């Protein structure tokens, strides 16, 4: 079984929330937060990106996308 | 014989110039062992189980919460305080809540607000883990003779003997009655790894659930939850199960958060069970690697004279056993004891009798007797006892018989891991090199990557090979394709 | 005067009607106060105070310990605990320890040990702050008119007059007897920023130590030694200033770290100092804006008739006062009271008179008087007083002057900071331009670079010059040079 | 545990004051006592610099700036 | 075996026939001594110490001030004079005032004021250095048999015997009962460098501290603080614990900057702790090169008959020791003095006995015995004690046991520096290439850079290997690459 | 008064010592909880020396020295 949850526009007014009522705030957070678990997972993957895309702008850039989703599989 | 009524049944075979053969027993599996001469024996492991195990860590998987106390200060009168904060069991919070001038304050702004709870587990809401000693396992190992009588999985054999084995155990002598003494030896040291294994149970008064989980040690000691040792009052973490709402001017209210079993038993997916007997603790998975030597074993009944052919009757027609031998039984009614003439004739080869007997020299007692087992070549065949007949058909062909040998073979080896090469005695070369491989590959893989969830091991090895296509060095090209591909060929066997 | 008694003066004049001047009175201060044509006066600030004070935080300076316990397991059975672990005023901690069949366990690894001991501070060494509240501070501000009479530092003058100023009172007006009434208007908004204060309170017990410190509002909330605030019994953060040894396999040692006075006692540095009286408490160091009203003063005497010049004495022959003023007494024998003639001359010419008296229309009373402070230019004069004389040598050149009021005004700036515009102030455009000017830079300098500490910021001021030196384009050149040139200004500017 | 030092842009007000600050013309005491101290080693500073750095000017700042900063590291 | 109670142990064995060993005994270590067809014998270094030490320098911590005196001059009446300005136990200082006639003066001006105060330290807050004297020093040395007895850590082992040596003896010869004779020849020499070390006492009475700290001798002599030497009167530079303030008129004030206790107590983070107990100063670090020579030592009881196999128990399991290898203990029955015969085979092979016994010729024996230790191959083995056995593992891998044996080699080459060499008689030409080569390296680096800071000395590794990239010449760029590599290797091998 | 911080070379041993000291296995904890609470302090430091130096060995160990002083700057 599964029960997901749902977020963003069933907003209500400036009452109480029940708990931790939100998503980037925890995604920010989470994401600064796991850097203390494996250093070498993210270096070793900045590593390879930087040896193996051509040009700086896609080579700095392609990397955030990775880094958003690594706390959703570690 | 047991081997007639599990699935995962398997043959072992040689010739007595070596008379000792190593096995590898698996919990819930069956053997059979058989050689030139020397009667066949069912061999197996029938419980793995210490008696009162060594307790751990208890959690809480529902709070209690009681006796709640609020206090607050003005906005420049100091942070408030309760003695409930410096007492055992209690959770406490501290924050800044709001006052104004109508809520009594001489100030507008930020004042103090602090609040305690008294906290304990519900009752029978416990979660309990326990751990195996290694000087206090014990295991437990029998053998039957294929005697001749037939007996269901359900009352008990007479012919039966059963052995237990300890980490100070020798070669063991078991007298198999009759048919002589066999010698059985254990590496108790070298079964399952007690280094990884917890025995998980929650209350034992429940209906429909297991009575306790065999879970990973890791995995037992990262679980976020309120817990203790035996004999301790207070709960360490007891805030875990507790959170507290945005203050009001004078209120502050508590949480329970709940009853977390259904987020437990949501979690333990995939986990093998284990079950409970009072004061035993047995295992239901796992294996030992174990020496049987046939040095004393005798043949039974070779002095008899054979039986007179005509007094023969079946009482159990020939059927198939579900695996690849056929199984029959016969009443008769001359004088006993006596041995019972037995062949198997090939359609259009009469010198030959090509019937490959399970059991050596079938005879009748006065007790009883009269069941047969045998193995045929493919295609139509005749079956003969005494002068009776029987007409039959054996499924199959030489292909597809390597074929499904080859895959029990590959199911042994993907559950077994690196102790596969131990079954049977063999003394070819290969097998050295065979060991030697899959231990090195199978310790690098689970040293670099072994706890990596499914979709990322396949992501991992789809981009790395992905990434070999787009390299501008054809030597590292190789290098990325080869160890992309390395981590799905070691993966790909899950499921979706 | 008081003015004459103190290391430091400056002088104000208004212009005919003008009525009202601006004042920057400094603690420990004072301000000579002139209009052409009307009385002088004496202008200081005497105290800034407040009765019984709040308080915040308490820290403990040196620990005191007792009653300590230790307890341990072997590598099986668990973590160690202790009841003491559980209750207010304890410091507690838990490691592993080395243990082996030589101390009675059972096996050889590592166990647990923990340990537990009461805290509490010293009996008299503690550290208080304490904190003011802008609706209780006091200003006291204090006036004396030139009455010609002369009054030593340790003596009192019936001609003072005082005043007290908080949030809640007006423009005040002060009556000096015959002189007339003087108001006077503080801004106690505009004084030392409470925000930034807290005063630090050690034993007041201690004869050869200050009773009390200038300390900031953020450094004293960044202190790192164990804390409470009044009325707890227990201690926050007491691991703070004990520390534990490495284990043995059946006990532990605690050693306290001793105390930190002459660690706090060197830390301060420059900070200034404050004292105590009873249940008063008074800032040593600050400044305060106001507004002195010349509405309404009389010039004593005019009706009086005019001194035989005749029965003039010196009392106190003149003297160089060290502010560039030349000061005399005479003793007169004649009727009272009476009008006293007094002249200059440039020593060539006897047709001039160089006198500019700083005390306007002299006298001589019943009771009093007689008194002379004067001014001259540079080289030889004649000094008379009715028919008596004297030859004098003003010392020092017109140059002289120019650069002695410069440096004051300088040495002014460096300490009041943005409000050393409002001095004497007029309304003329460069008031407004200095002001906004100090106000932006100020703003720059302390946002960007506030908290760097004295040769860190000469470092930083060295660096910045030297890219201005070595990078490539003349114009970001010149502002790299002239913005490191601002943060030496800011310290070798300031002192070296 | 460490206490930070206070100095800096305090509520400096004209008043009598606690001891007086170790600016730049105390701080070369502690150069001098360095130099006096570690007597034997202060020749290779200034040797290493005197071959190694081209232009008299920028040998000079660099030996001045080494041996100003050795006393709050040693 | 107190080696079994310890968590830092080392074994040596003899070369065939090898009369003398070199032993580089290390406090509270230990090491385990072997040689062919000999008993096993245990030797270590129990305390280094003296009674009643020479005394140096003594330093006050806190001082206490009585009899303050201030007197001043008016402006150009010359200076001031008190009594005090020439005796000793007294601090005085001189300082120009402003003055004028508001205080009493005839001119205005700077005028002259002297200022004097009495010091001395308080009761108990005196710091004290003492000196070891090398023709005082007592080394204590001991020495137990492998019995095979097991005595507790709080027990007293009757077969354990003493030495005490000092610079007036060299050789000893200890008799130990039964097993002959052991001789072990000491030097003074080669000891901890009593010229280098000083033993700092604070008061020896608080219940919470070390009672005394290893300084290093420069540290002792460097320190500014009041000092003297024992029996004088009055304190040297007293003026580093006073300091006054700025002048007012006729006043100065006098400022105790307090108990700098807790000061030095933080200065001396990383120096060895030492203990005084009765008269005694005992340190606890140092080393000492001592030769045993093994001649004259008998194996025990070679003449005994073998146990009867029957009557054996265990009365501890085979368990591992923390140091790879394996200790048990057994229990018998039959006539008392007689042989143990223990062997243990590997799987796979037939019984070659692989046990290593470190412990030659086991026995029982009226008064009790039965402890054996052994060392065992990696992986699956069986332990024989007549009819007991027990099945084992043995940890790690050939390759593992190498890996072990090189960082405890590791660690003592940089704990005890040039002296490490001399472990072990073997003295081939690499050993005197070694200890040349680390007299001439470590002279260097401990002469030039000794007393640098840890950071600073990796800057200054890094500079010259950085400048060592950029010179032009080869065999200069190289030695500067090879010279900051050795200071990097000169400090990280001490940095964690 | 100002007593130094006694010297990590001198009377090495295996006995007890007094409190844990100062060396690299310290002083590398120091660095990172300075970057942890300043957390953009390393952005300009690299990103400068990136952009400035040639060379890579050179680079890197101008950023190395700028970030093991870090904690001496305030
Ligand atoms: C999920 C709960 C399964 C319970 C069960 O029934 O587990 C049994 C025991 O699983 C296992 O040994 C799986 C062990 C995996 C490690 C299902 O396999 P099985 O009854 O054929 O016994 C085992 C027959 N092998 C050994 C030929 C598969
Ligand atoms: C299919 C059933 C066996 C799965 C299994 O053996 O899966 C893995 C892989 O083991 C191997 O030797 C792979 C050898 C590859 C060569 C081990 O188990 P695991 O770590 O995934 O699960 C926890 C452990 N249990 C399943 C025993 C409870
Ligand atoms: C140039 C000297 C001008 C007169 C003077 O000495 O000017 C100084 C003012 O400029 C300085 O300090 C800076 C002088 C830099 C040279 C003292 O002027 P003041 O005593 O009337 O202070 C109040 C004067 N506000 C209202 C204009 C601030
Ligand atoms: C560039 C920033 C100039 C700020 C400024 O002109 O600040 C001036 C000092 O300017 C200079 O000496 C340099 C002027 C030339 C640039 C006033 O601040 P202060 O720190 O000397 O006042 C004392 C500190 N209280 C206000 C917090 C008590
Ligand atoms: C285990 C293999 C040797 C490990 C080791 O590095 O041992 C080292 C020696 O070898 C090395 O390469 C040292 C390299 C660094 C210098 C320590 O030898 P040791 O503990 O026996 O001290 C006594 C050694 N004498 C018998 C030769 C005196
Ligand atoms: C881990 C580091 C092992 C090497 C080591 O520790 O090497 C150092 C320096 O290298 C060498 O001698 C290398 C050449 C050897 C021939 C050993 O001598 P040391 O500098 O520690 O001085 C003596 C020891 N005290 C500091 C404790 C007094």
């Amino acid at each position: 079984v599964l029960i997901p949850s749902h977020a963003q526009r069933d907003l209500t007014g400036r009452g109480h929330q029940w708990l931790e009522g939100e998503a980037v705030k925890a995604h920010l957070t989470r994401v600064e937060g796991w850097v203390w678990k494996n250093k070498l997972f993210t270096l070793s993957l900045v590593m390879v990106a930087w040896l193996m895309v051509d040009g700086l702008l896609p080579r700095i850039l392609i990397v955030v996308v990775a880094l958003a989703l690594a706390p959703a599989y570690a | 014989s047991r081997c007639t009524h599990l699935e995962n049944r398997d043959f072992v075979t040689g010739v007595q110039g070596t008379t000792r053969l190593t096995l590898v027993l698996e919990l819930g599996g069956c053997v059979t062992v058989t050689a030139d001469g020397k009667p066949s024996l069912d061999v197996w492991l029938d419980s793995i189980y210490q008696e009162s195990p060594a307790q751990t860590r208890e959690y809480c998987l529902h709070a209690k919460l009681t006796g709640t106390k609020v206090a607050a200060r003005c906005p420049t009168m100091g942070p408030a305080t309760l003695p409930e904060e410096h007492q055992s069991g209690t959770v406490c919070k501290r924050d800044q809540s709001d006052r104004g001038w109508g809520n009594h304050c001489g100030l507008f702004g930020k004042g103090s607000i602090v609040t305690c709870v008294k906290f304990t587990c519900e009752d029978k809401k416990k979660a309990t883990g326990h751990v195996y000693d290694v000087n206090k396992i014990t295991y437990t190992i029998k053998v039957e003779p294929h005697t001749g009588e037939f007996v269901a999985a359900n009352e008990t054999h007479s012919g039966r003997k059963s052995a237990s084995f300890t980490v100070s155990s020798e070669k063991t002598i078991l007298t198999l009655g009759d048919y002589g003494d066999v010698s059985l030896l254990c590496r108790v040291a070298s079964g399952v790894d007690l280094a990884q294994t917890v025995v998980l149970a929650l209350d034992k008064t429940h209906e429909h659930l297991p009575t306790a989980w065999q879970v990973h040690r890791d995995w037992f000691n990262d679980l976020a939850l309120p817990w203790k040792h035996d004999g301790a009052e207070a709960w360490n973490e007891a805030g875990r199960l507790v959170e507290f709402g945005t203050p009001h001017a004078v209120k502050m209210d508590v949480f329970n958060l709940g009853d977390q079993t259904g987020v437990l038993l949501k979690s333990l997916a995939g986990v093998p069970v284990a079950s409970i007997e009072g004061t035993k603790y047995h295992l239901k998975s796992g294996h030992v690697t174990c020496e049987v030597g046939l040095e004393k074993l005798k043949m039974k009944g070779l002095t008899y004279t054979v039986c007179d052919k005509t007094k023969f009757t079946w009482k159990r027609a020939p059927t198939d056993s579900g695996h690849d031998t056929v199984v029959m039984e016969v009443g008769f009614s001359g004088t006993r004891p006596c041995r019972i003439p037995v062949r198997a004739v090939a359609h259009g080869v009469p010198e030959v009798n090509v019937a490959m007997l399970i059991t050596p020299n079938p005879t009748m007692e006065n007790n009883g007797g009269g069941f047969i087992e045998m193995q045929l070549p493919p295609g139509d065949n005749i079956i003969y006892v005494g002068d009776l007949n029987h007409q039959w058909f054996q499924k199959g062909s030489s292909i597809g018989r390597v074929l499904q040998k080859t895959r029990k073979g590959i199911e042994r080896l993907t559950v077994l891991g690196e102790h596969a090469w131990d079954f049977g005695s063999v003394g070819g070369v290969m097998t050295s090199i065979g060991r030697a491989m899959h231990t090195v590959l199978g310790g690098a893989f689970n040293t670099l990557l072994g706890g990596v969830g499914f979709l990322p091991k396949i992501l991992l090895g789809v981009a790395m090979a992905w990434l070999g296509l787009n390299m501008r060095n054809p030597t590292l090209s190789m290098g990325f394709l080869l160890s992309g591909g390395l981590v799905l060929a070691m993966t790909l066997g899950v499921g979706a």
